């Protein structure tokens, strides 16, 4: 019941993500974003935030959405409130600023006994994405999904991996799940 | 009027005090009115050399200055430091204390560093165990903020 606690490992060197999972294959040469830790979100490295320097400098836009989405706020006035030294204040707000509490936020849904979960047998991504998109408003980004395809007998190893913006014609399954971009809280 | 000088009767002199008779907090140092003030943002450590900040302040306090004339010196700074420098300064009056580091903004605020006469950058720090460049990096940021900084009319 112990091996069932999800956890994140951030690592110093990475070299050293070949310690942390028994079931895989280690490799010497093999890149951080190809190991299995990686691929199933467990573990994190500094490292992969090298490539941030040049992608700034390709597309100006980037850093502002990377923001955006990872900090859940953070304006321009925030950091010149905290620049005065007097640290973070504040209290009851207007309504007008109130206003500031509808922006999206990234959720994870399953497709198990939802509103929506009748693809989970037979539907296929695009049905999926353009019901939820019409119906609920919602944006669906990639899946997340379990490692070993005997899902029917649940391997003991129970680890997921994230797949980004599959095709339209991939097949669901009932343990799947959906990152999603939801509104309105 | 009860004036008090040194023997030699060449500078301003008041009886020894401890430190906490001057000490002040933001709030005491907003409810201060200061103006026409000097200012002195110190940047030391609690185990730097000292500088002898009362060869800063012996000339301000000369007795040909109208006690009305003088002009009071507020340090900001490290506290340890201070504790360790009071032993020279605590003979020197309209002098006052505010713990802190100068390159904050709300003590510069508090301070009243608009209206002040003049503010003088000294670093106790020690020297020249980096590149040459890199000696003076507290003293430029500060100026830098002091130029940045804006206040209400
Ligand atoms: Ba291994």
């Amino acid at each position: 019941a112990g091996a069932n606690v999800p956890l994140i490992t951030e690592l110093a060197n990475d070299s050293n993500v070949q310690f942390l999972d028994q079931d895989d294959d280690d490799d010497p040469d093999t890149e951080l974003y190809m190991t299995q830790p990686f691929a199933c979100g467990t573990a994190f490295a500094v490292s992969v935030l090298d490539s941030l320097m040049s992608t700034s400098y390709f597309n100006d836009n980037a850093l502002t959405l990377i923001r955006t989405l990872i900090t859940g706020g953070a304006t321009p006035e925030l950091e010149q409130i905290l620049a005065e030294g007097a640290g973070m204040r504040g209290g009851y707000c207007s309504p007008a600023v109130l206003a500031n509490r509808d922006r999206c936020r990234v959720a994870q849904i399953s497709l198990f006994d939802g509103p929506l979960a009748q693809f989970g047998q037979g539907g296929h991504y695009g049905e999926l994405f353009v019901y939820a998109l019409r119906h609920f408003g919602i944006l669906c980004i990639g899946l997340y999904r379990f490692r070993d395809t005997n899902e029917s007998v649940r391997s003991p190893s129970s680890k997921r991996y994230v797949i980004t913006n599959p095709p339209e014609d991939f097949p669901l399954l009932p343990t799947d799940q959906v990152y999603v971009l939801t509104y309105k809280q | 009027e009860p004036r008090k000088f040194d023997s030699t009767g060449m500078f301003h002199w008041c009886p020894d005090r401890p430190l906490n008779d001057c000490l002040q907090d933001r709030s005491q140092a907003s409810a201060s009115g200061l103006r026409n003030h000097v200012v002195v943002c110190l940047f030391a450590d609690a185990a730097s050399p000292l500088i002898g900040l009362r060869n800063l302040v012996m000339p301000l306090r000369a007795s040909n200055f109208h006690y009305h004339e003088l002009k009071p010196t507020i340090i900001v700074g490290n506290l340890d430091y201070l504790h360790r420098e009071w032993k020279t300064l605590q003979n020197f009056p309209k002098l006052s204390i505010l713990p802190g580091s100068p390159l904050n903004r709300a003590n510069l605020r508090a301070v009243n560093i608009n209206l002040c006469d003049m503010c003088v950058i000294v670093s106790a720090k020690d020297r020249n165990m980096e590149d040459p460049n890199l000696v003076d990096k507290e003293a430029i940021l500060c100026s830098l903020n002091i130029k940045a900084m804006t206040f209400d009319d």
